[PDB]
């Protein structure tokens, strides 16, 4: 087409709203004040290629998941409205981060103003994302104790709040603050350490291992892990710059450890409520 | 650090050809395309084509399809327009003026002057006041009108008498590096403004307003300042 033209730019002529990782040396979309262009380069090679279709490809995945976990049968499950309602707090938290995600990246280079409302959105997904995926996990896991259930979900609830109003804050979008960021959200999941405790000194090593809760989560804290260590250290990029412009730079394999991640703990969780299946209701 | 020198004055004969030089410094010239400009004396500027240094392609306004031909000499990091069958209608000063991923010019040469003398043997932008006069201190208000969307892919230029223009405000109401805070650009759509706040000595001399949404890019007709 010949309405919209553009071309790729160094990073070195970028404004500074834009000029988030100088390691991505080439590549770069140009600042386009309009949507129709934004969207229309979800067809373009460019550094946010990946970053988009990732959580493009990831969101429309989660809403097909969701979608099909509602309408399964009735009889497999102790109580399916109170299952399919957790379940559907997790499908409904990875959908609107995938979503606020993919859409950030796609209109990230519209404007200044565009800019800073979505990076806000995305930061807030990650929270619910967080938040949403505690709740079929505490549900099965505070089955039978119910005063702990409650207490922890007040907790997730509270902390991820308090991350969504951080998020607003225009200093934490800064790329000084990347760590910051790495902390506060890493903080948020690896928060779930304080129910692990307390269902392990309550059940035992043996149920917590018998159960697969032991080696699902110590996997959910290593995909978090090597997650957040990637994103705040700009890694490979930072050994190879101008290497990793288009492909698997740092924020293209966060992107992909996110949607691993959310399976991953969907599996978990999923497991769960298989068992709670085969033991009844009953405590 | 970023500098575009044209080659110097040129008077030739009817019929004639010329190549005028673009040599480009400060930057990686394949990086970004390079435009070439026409502005015929007392007139508005217009749009001859642009070419890609990177890939060679080169896009012509259908107006020179057959006046113009560029080339490119990649080593020496410098753009050339062929001029060729020159009549009367082609005396004017060219340009190449330097874009940043849209076609916007943050970067111009100082012109070439093209004389033709015998002696020897679409989307429209619609400009409005065509001038105005007023004393320093003053807001002054320059309207632009487009005959279609052009999604704020619009710039605004000030040019001083025998020079080269010199944006000030892109993407609608970016205020480009360099330019004052009396200088702001808005509207959306078909409607665009720049306003200049309190008018300065040095703020005389023509405005246009360009539209680089769709291809011919197109430029307002200019407004000439006066200050009192
Ligand atoms: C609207 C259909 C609902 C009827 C099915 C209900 C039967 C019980 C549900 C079982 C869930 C089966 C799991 C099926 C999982 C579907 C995942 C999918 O479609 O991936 C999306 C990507 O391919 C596209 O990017
Ligand atoms: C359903 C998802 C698809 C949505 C894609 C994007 C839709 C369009 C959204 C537009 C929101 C932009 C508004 C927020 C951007 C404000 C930018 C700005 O600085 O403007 C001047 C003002 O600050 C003066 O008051
Ligand atoms: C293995 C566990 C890993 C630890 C995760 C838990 C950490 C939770 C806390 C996170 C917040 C850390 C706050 C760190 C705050 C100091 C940074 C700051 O304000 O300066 C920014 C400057 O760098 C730039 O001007
Ligand atoms: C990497 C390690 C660094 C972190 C060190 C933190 C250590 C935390 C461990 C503390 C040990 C506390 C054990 C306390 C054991 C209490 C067991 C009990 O009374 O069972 C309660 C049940 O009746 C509930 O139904
Ligand atoms: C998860 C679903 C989230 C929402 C899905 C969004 C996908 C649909 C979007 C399609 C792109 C349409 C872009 C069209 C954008 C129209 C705005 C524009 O550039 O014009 C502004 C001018 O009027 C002023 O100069
Ligand atoms: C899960 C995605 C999150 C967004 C909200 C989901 C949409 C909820 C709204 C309306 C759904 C109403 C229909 C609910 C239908 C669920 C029950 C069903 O069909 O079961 C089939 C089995 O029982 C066979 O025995
Ligand atoms: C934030 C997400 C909230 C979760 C939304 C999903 C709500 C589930 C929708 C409908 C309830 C279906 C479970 C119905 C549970 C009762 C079983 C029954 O005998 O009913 C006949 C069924 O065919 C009727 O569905
Ligand atoms: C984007 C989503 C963010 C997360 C928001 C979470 C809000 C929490 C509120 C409600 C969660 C619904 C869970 C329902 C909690 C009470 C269910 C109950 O009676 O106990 C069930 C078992 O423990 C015993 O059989
Ligand atoms: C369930 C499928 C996915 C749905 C996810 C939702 C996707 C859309 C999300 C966000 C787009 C809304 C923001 C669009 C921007 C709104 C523009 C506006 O009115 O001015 C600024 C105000 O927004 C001030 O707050
Ligand atoms: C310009 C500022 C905007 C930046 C982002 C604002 C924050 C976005 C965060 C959340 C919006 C999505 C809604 C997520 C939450 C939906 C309601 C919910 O959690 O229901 C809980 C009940 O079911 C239990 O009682
Ligand atoms: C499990 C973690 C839950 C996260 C929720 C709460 C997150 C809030 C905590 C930390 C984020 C902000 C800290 C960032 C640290 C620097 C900000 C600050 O106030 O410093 C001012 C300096 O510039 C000079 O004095
Ligand atoms: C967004 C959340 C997705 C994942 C689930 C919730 C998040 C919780 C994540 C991490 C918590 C740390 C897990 C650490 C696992 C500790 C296991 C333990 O102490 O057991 C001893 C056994 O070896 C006995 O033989
Ligand atoms: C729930 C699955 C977790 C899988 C991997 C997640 C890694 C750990 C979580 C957060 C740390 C990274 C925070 C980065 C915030 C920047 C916002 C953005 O991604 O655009
Ligand atoms: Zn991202």
């Amino acid at each position: 087409e010949f309405e919209g033209r553009w071309r790729v730019i160094p990073h070195d002529v970028l404004p500074d709203w834009l000029k988030d990782n100088d390691f991505l040396l080439h590549g770069h979309r140009p600042p386009m004040p309009s949507f129709r262009a934004c969207f229309k380069s979800i067809f373009r090679i460019h550094t946010e290629t990946g970053n988009i279709w990732t959580h493009l490809l990831g969101c429309v995945f989660f809403l097909c998941l969701g979608i099909f976990y509602m309408f399964r049968p009735n009889i497999s499950f102790v109580a399916p409205l109170q299952e399919k309602v957790v379940f559907g707090l997790f499908f409904l938290g990875a959908i609107l981060c995938l979503s606020f995600s993919w859409l950030f990246h796609t209109v990230y280079c519209h404007s200044e103003g565009v800019s800073r409302l979505f990076s806000k959105l995305d930061y807030s997904g990650i929270a619910l994302l967080i938040m949403g995926s505690f709740v079929p996990w505490l549900y099965y896991s505070f089955y039978c104790n119910p005063q702990p259930c409650f207490i922890y979900l007040i907790v997730i609830c509270v902390l991820g709040i308090a991350a969504i109003i951080v998020s607003q804050w225009d200093m934490f979008a800064t790329p000084q603050y990347r760590g910051v960021r790495a902390g506060v959200f890493l903080g948020l999941g690896l928060s779930g350490i304080i129910p692990t405790l307390h269902y392990v000194i309550s059940e035992g090593f043996l149920k917590a291992a018998t159960i697969g809760q032991i080696g699902w989560l110590m996997l959910m804290a290593s995909l978090y892990i090597t997650g957040a260590a990637l994103y705040a250290a700009r890694i490979p990029e930072r050994f190879f710059p101008g290497k990793c412009d288009i492909w698997f730079h740092s924020h293209q394999l966060f992107h992909i450890f996110v949607v691993a991640g959310a399976f991953v703990h969907f599996h978990g969780v999923s497991n769960l409520q298989e068992f709670r299946f085969m033991i009844g209701g009953g405590c | 650090e970023v500098l575009l020198q044209q080659s110097g004055p040129e008077l030739v004969k009817p019929g004639a050809s010329v190549r005028i030089t673009c040599k480009a410094s400060g930057y990686t010239f394949t990086d970004f395309n390079m435009d070439w400009v026409k502005q015929s004396p007392g007139k508005s500027l217009e749009w001859i084509g642009d070419f890609n240094p990177n890939s060679g392609g080169s896009i012509y306004n259908q107006k020179f399809k057959d006046k113009a031909t560029f080339t490119v000499d990649k080593s020496s990091s410098t753009a050339y327009m062929e001029l060729r069958s020159l009549t009367f209608e082609d005396t004017a000063v060219y340009y190449c003026a330097r874009e940043t991923g849209t076609a916007w010019f943050a970067y111009w040469g100082q012109g070439t002057l093209v004389t033709v003398s015998a002696a020897g043997g679409d989307i429209q932008m619609t400009q409005s006041p065509a001038s105005l006069s007023a004393s320093v201190g003053e807001t002054v208000t320059i309207t632009c009108r487009a005959s279609g969307n052009i999604h704020n892919f619009l710039a605004w230029y000030q040019q001083k008498q025998g020079k080269s223009p010199q944006v000030l405000v892109y993407n609608a109401k970016t205020l480009a590096d360099g330019v004052p805070s009396r200088f702001s650009g808005s509207g959306s759509g078909t409607q665009y403004s720049l306003k200049i706040n309190s008018l300065q000595p040095e703020d005389f001399g023509s405005y246009y307003c360009q539209q680089f949404w769709s291809t011919p890019y197109t430029f307002g007709g200019g407004t000439k300042l006066e200050i009192n």
